[PDB]
């Protein structure tokens, strides 16, 4: 979305409370993960904890492991509600972009301030917490789901063209799992029919071998700043929280069946944090339902039966996948009755071009008949 | 028939490209220099070999014009330019 | 302004075709998946021989 | 010998079988020019496959609720040596129920 | 009787054929389009933005 006036006041009368409430649900939040890391470290695996060193098997570079770094907490519902994670989640992602204003702040001194008002400007950047009313909550939506929507194709299409030019899936049903995955939202998507491709990914890329670009990419599809961006090993880490977090909280809806007595708006903020429920397209419950069942089964029973989530690459991409409209066209098929070059029409044809229209025209035939006859000729003349 | 261009080729022969398979080929066994079907295409000689296609005046039956519900798309975005506007 | 548009011209054939054969892929898969069923329905045999029985006969 | 009424189904969208038809027929009419016909050995179109997936539906549906035109049946719906025996059982015994019914009353 | 047993398997049925018929439509669609992009390709009043568009 592009900065405008309105939302600029906007942001600028609401820049003390939004502060005051950012700070309020920074105190609720650090509250919340201080539950849930006490709870990771005393019954988390040993792996999980000591934090296992997974290598990659070319460059040996370290990066999260999707089997031994990510582990999701069965009985977190015990200490933390569902309703904690998600305002965990939210606080992540408003404190991530605070703390890279606020990085770029200490650094550049008051320097800042213009960049201050382009990021004012706009509600791309700016925390949820700046909004006190539903419109400007509407508005921020929307810009959110348009960073989404401007970001997620790049990563859908980086994965897709890399796959498909340096591999081939095995079977039939591979190949029909990994050209159905990246379908347009138009269309519903089978997730049976789509499973395999996170297990024909994992042969080609796991979540230990993700390039820097596609991470930038998601992470851009994440509203999740990206500058600096820096190591990969970094905003890795954030995707890893902010899924591990997710998945916690999808093993207790899933047990415990919360979506069902979840409310309509609460259902549609569960769905969007999973990216799966644009605002703008103005869902009712019955979808909502129908993609986060899709979702659920996505996932697989082996996730409920040892908290194993499948591939995040395709994860990522199967969600995304819901940000991925159409193309757009626009015009009456009226237009294509109209010519692109005549403005060319007044130079005509030159020699060359009456050449080949006269030999490649409806009379090509007994141009070439004539030619090679004549050719011929000569040749037995020749001789 | 006018002197307008065509799809461009990039001075190669369809018949022997790398991606010779997406270019359809018609009766004669010519490729085309286009995705679309061409009946008078021809190959010419100098020192590489090119393909070329003249267009001619061919009446094709045309399907009526459909609804504009059925192939408009209004996922227009404000970064989307066109590539006529582009142009 | 010039080496992205060449390239990208470049592209538009193989894609065009790769996106043609998939419409036809799917208008096959939605061909096969088409059966006429038959069903079956109670003979009406069995109905009269029970109306006989019925009848004491 | 059925057993229990099925479970009631709500129609997510409201339209009758003669609007139905009529549509298709308007659909495929557009088409006859382009519409060409081919050996049946040889690939098919896709108008020849949409106009053979929407008659087989349709004309399934009409089999089903009772309207028994064996001359648009066997044609729309007929693909298996299976079900060439099935047209042909129902045909006898529909013409059977007919002659049976007339002379019963005759 | 009969035909208040056989009732949900004919709706569904009819829906179905209506989302076909729905289906089938934009096909057509890109078919009549693709033909007048020929029609214009073969007289050489075809620009590939409009193509591409
Ligand atoms: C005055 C001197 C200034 C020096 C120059 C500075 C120049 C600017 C550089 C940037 C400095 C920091 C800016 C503020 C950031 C806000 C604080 C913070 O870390 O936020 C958390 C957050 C952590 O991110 P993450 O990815 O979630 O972390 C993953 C971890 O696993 C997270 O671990 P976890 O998963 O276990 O979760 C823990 C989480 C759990 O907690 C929670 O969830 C609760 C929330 C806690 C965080 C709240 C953050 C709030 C941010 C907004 C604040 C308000 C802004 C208001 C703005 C408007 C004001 C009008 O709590 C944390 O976030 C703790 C993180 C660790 C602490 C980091 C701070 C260390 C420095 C401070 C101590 C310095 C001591 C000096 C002693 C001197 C001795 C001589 O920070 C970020 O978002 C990262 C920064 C993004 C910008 C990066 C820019 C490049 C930096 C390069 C630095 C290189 C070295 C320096 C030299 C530079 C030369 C070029
Ligand atoms: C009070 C407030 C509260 C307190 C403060 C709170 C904290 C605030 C600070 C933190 C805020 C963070 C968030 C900021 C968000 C907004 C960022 C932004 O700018 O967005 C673009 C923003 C518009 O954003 P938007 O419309 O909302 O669209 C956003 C979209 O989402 C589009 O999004 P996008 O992602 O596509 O856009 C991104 C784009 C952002 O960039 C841009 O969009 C470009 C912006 C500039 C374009 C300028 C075009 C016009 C040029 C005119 C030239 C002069 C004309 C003639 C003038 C004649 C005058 C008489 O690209 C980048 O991100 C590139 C990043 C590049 C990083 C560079 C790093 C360099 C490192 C160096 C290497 C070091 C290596 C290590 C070495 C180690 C050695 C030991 O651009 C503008 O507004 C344009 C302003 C142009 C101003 C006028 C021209 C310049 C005037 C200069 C005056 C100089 C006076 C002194 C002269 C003295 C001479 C002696
Ligand atoms: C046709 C001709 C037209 C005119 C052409 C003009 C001539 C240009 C010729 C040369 C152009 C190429 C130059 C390339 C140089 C080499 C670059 C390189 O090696 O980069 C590697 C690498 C690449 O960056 P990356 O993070 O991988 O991704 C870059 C993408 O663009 C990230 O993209 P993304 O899509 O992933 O993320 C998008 C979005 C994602 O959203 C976010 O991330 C959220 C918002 C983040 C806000 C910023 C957070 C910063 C946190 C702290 C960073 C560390 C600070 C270190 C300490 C301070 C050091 C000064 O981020 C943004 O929107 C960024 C907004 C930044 C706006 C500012 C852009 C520059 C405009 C000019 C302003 C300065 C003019 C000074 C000269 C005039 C003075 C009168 O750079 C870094 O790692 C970044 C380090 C940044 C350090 C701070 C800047 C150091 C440079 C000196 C600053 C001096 C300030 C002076 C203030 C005024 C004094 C009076
Ligand atoms: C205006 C400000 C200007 C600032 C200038 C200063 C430089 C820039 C400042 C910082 C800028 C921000 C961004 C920095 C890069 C961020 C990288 C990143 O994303 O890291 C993530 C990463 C977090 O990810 P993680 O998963 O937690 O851990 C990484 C994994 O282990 C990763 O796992 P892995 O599988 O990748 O494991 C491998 C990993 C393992 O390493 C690590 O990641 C561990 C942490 C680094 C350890 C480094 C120390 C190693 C031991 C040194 C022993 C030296 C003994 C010497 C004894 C001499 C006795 C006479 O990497 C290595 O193996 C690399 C080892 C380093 C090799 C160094 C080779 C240098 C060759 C020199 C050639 C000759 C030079 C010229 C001649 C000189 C002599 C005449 O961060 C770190 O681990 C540490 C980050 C530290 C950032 C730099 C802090 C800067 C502090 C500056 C203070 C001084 C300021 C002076 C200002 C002056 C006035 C202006
Ligand atoms: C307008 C212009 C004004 C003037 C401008 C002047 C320009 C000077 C030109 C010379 C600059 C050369 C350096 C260019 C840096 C950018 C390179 C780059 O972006 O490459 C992309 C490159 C390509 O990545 P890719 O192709 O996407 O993916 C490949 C891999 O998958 C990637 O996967 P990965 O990320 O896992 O693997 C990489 C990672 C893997 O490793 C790790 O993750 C472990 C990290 C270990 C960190 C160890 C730090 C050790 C520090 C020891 C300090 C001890 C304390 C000492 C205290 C007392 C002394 C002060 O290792 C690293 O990249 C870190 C290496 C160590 C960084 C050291 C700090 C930066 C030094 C920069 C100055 C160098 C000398 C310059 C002069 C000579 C030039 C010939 O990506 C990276 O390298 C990403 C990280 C970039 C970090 C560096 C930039 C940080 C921001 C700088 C902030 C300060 C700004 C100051 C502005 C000054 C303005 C005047
Ligand atoms: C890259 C470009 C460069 C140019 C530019 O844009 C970006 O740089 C930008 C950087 C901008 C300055 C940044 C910060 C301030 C301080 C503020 O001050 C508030 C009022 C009071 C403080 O509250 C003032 O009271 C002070 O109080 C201090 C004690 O607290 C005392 O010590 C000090 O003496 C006394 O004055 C008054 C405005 C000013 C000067 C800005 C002007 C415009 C720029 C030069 C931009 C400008 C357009
Ligand atoms: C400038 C620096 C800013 C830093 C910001 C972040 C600060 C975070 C502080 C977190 C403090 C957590 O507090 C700490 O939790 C761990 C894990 O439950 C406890 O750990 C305790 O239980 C674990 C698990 O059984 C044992 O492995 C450990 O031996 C034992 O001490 C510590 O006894 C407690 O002190």
């Amino acid at each position: 979305m592009q900065g405008s006036w309105s939302v600029l006041k906007k942001n600028c009368s609401n820049f003390f409370p939004g502060l005051l409430a950012f700070a309020q649900q920074t105190q609720e939040a650090y509250g919340i993960w201080l539950r849930i890391y006490n709870r990771q470290q005393k019954y988390g695996p040993t792996d999980f904890v000591e934090q296992s060193e997974t290598f990659s098997p070319d460059y040996h570079k370290r990066f999260h492991s999707q089997d031994k770094n990510m582990w999701v907490d069965k009985e977190l519902c015990t200490e933390v509600s569902q309703k904690e994670v998600a305002r965990l989640m939210t606080y992540k992602l408003d404190m991530w972009r605070m703390a890279h204003c606020a990085g770029a702040l200490l650094a550049t001194g008051g320097y800042a301030i213009p960049f201050g008002l382009f990021w004012l400007a706009n509600d791309t950047w700016v925390p949820s917490s700046f909004n006190l009313t539903g419109e400007e909550l509407r508005a921020w939506r929307e810009a959110q789901d348009l960073y989404r929507y401007r970001s997620a194709p790049s990563y859908l299409t980086d994965t897709k063209w890399h796959f498909d030019f340096h591999a081939y899936p095995w079977n039939e049903t591979q190949e029909r799992a990994w050209d159905d995955l990246f379908e347009k939202n138009d269309v519903r998507r089978d997730p049976k029919v789509v499973r395999p491709a996170a297990e024909m990914y994992d042969g080609f890329i796991k979540f230990e071998l993700i390039r820097r670009k596609s991470l930038r990419h998601l992470c851009r599809s994440m509203n999740i700043p990206t500058f600096p961006m820096l190591a990969r090993l970094c905003n890795g880490t954030r995707v890893r929280d902010y899924w591990n977090l997710a998945w916690c909280e999808d093993y207790m809806v899933i047990t415990q069946r919360l979506h069902e007595s979840m409310t309509d708006e609460e259902l549609y903020d569960y769905a969007w944090r999973r990216y799966l429920a644009p605002y703008d397209k103005n869902l009712n419950r019955e979808q909502l339902m129908e993609r986060v069942e899709d979702y659920f089964e996505f996932l697989g029973p082996d996730f409920v039966a040892h908290g194993k989530a499948p591939n995040l690459v395709i994860l990522t991409n199967y969600v995304l996948g819901y940000y991925n409209d159409p193309a757009y066209l626009e015009g009456d098929i009226s237009e294509l009755d109209k010519n692109d070059y005549d403005h060319l029409a007044s130079w005509g044809k030159d020699a060359f071009l009456r050449r080949l229209e006269f030999e490649n025209g409806p009379l090509r035939d007994q141009v070439e008949a004539h030619t090679q006859r004549l050719l011929a000729e000569r040749a037995a003349i020749a001789k | 028939v006018g002197n307008g261009p065509t799809f461009s080729t990039g001075g190669e022969c369809m018949n022997t490209c790398d991606i010779q398979n997406a270019f359809p080929m018609n009766d004669r066994g010519v490729r085309s220099s286009s995705p679309f079907q061409e009946p008078n295409t021809a190959i010419y000689d100098s020192y590489l070999a090119w393909t070329y296609f003249q267009p001619m005046d061919v009446h094709i039956e045309k399907l009526p014009a459909p609804e504009a519900k059925y192939y408009q798309r209004h996922t227009k975005k404000p970064w989307d330019v066109s590539s006529t506007e582009l142009t | 302004d010039i080496m992205v548009p060449s390239f990208v011209y470049n592209k538009l054939p193989v894609i065009h075709f790769l996106q043609e054969k998939r419409a036809e892929q799917k208008l096959r898969r939605v061909l096969d998946e088409t059966y006429t069923e038959w069903t079956e329905e109670l003979d009406q045999a069995h109905v009269t021989d029970a109306i006989t029985r019925s009848l004491n006969i | 010998y059925k057993g229990e009424v099925p479970p009631h189904y709500t129609r997510k969208s409201s339209a009758t079988i003669e609007q139905v038809e009529k549509e298709i027929d308007a659909l495929l009419g557009g088409a006859e020019k382009l519409r060409k016909t081919s050996t049946d050995d040889q690939p098919m179109d896709k108008l020849t496959l949409m106009e053979r997936c929407l008659r087989h539906a349709l004309w399934s549906y009409h089999k089903e609720e009772g309207r028994y035109d064996f001359d648009q049946i066997g044609r729309w719906v007929v693909y298996t040596p299976e079900d060439e025996v099935k047209l042909a059982q129902l045909k006898r015994e529909v013409e059977a129920k007919e002659k049976l019914a007339a002379l019963r009353k005759r | 009787t009969l035909q208040q047993y056989r009732r949900a398997s004919q709706d569904k049925r009819l829906d179905d054929l209506v989302d076909l018929l729905e289906r089938f439509k934009p096909v057509l669609a890109r078919e009549a389009i693709m033909q007048r992009l020929t029609i214009k390709h073969l007289e050489g009043q075809l620009g590939v933005w409009r193509y591409m568009d």
